[PDB]
């Protein structure tokens, strides 16, 4: 259990890093990070009641 | 920058209707500046005569 505990951190964080990169990757594709954050603001808003 | 399209769909992250909206926006900008510049010309001393 202790061994699985030590390994899960390095693995899980490596999954997170590829996740953030894929996000940046989507950022460049859409255009500006600022623009993508705008569309994200529109979707979050539409998802909330705003 | 160069784009090479007669009809660009997404360039610099912008949709086909978004490029139209910016073009019109630059037309309005150059129109506005020219209008300001002509108002300044009307208040110029050289239009007094």
């Amino acid at each position: 259990w202790a061994q699985g505990r030590e390994h899960v951190v390095g693995v899980l964080q490596a999954e997170l890093e590829q996740c953030q990169a894929a996000m940046k990757a989507l950022e460049n594709s859409v255009g500006g990070r600022k623009k993508l954050k705008e569309v994200m603001s529109f979707v979050d808003k539409a998802r909330k009641g705003e | 920058i160069i784009v090479e399209g007669d009809h660009p769909s997404g360039a610099g992250g912008f949709s086909a209707a978004l490029l139209a909206r910016g073009r019109e926006a630059v037309f309005l900008r150059d129109r506005a500046d020219i209008l300001s510049l002509r108002i300044q010309a009307a208040k110029s001393r050289q239009c007094k005569t």
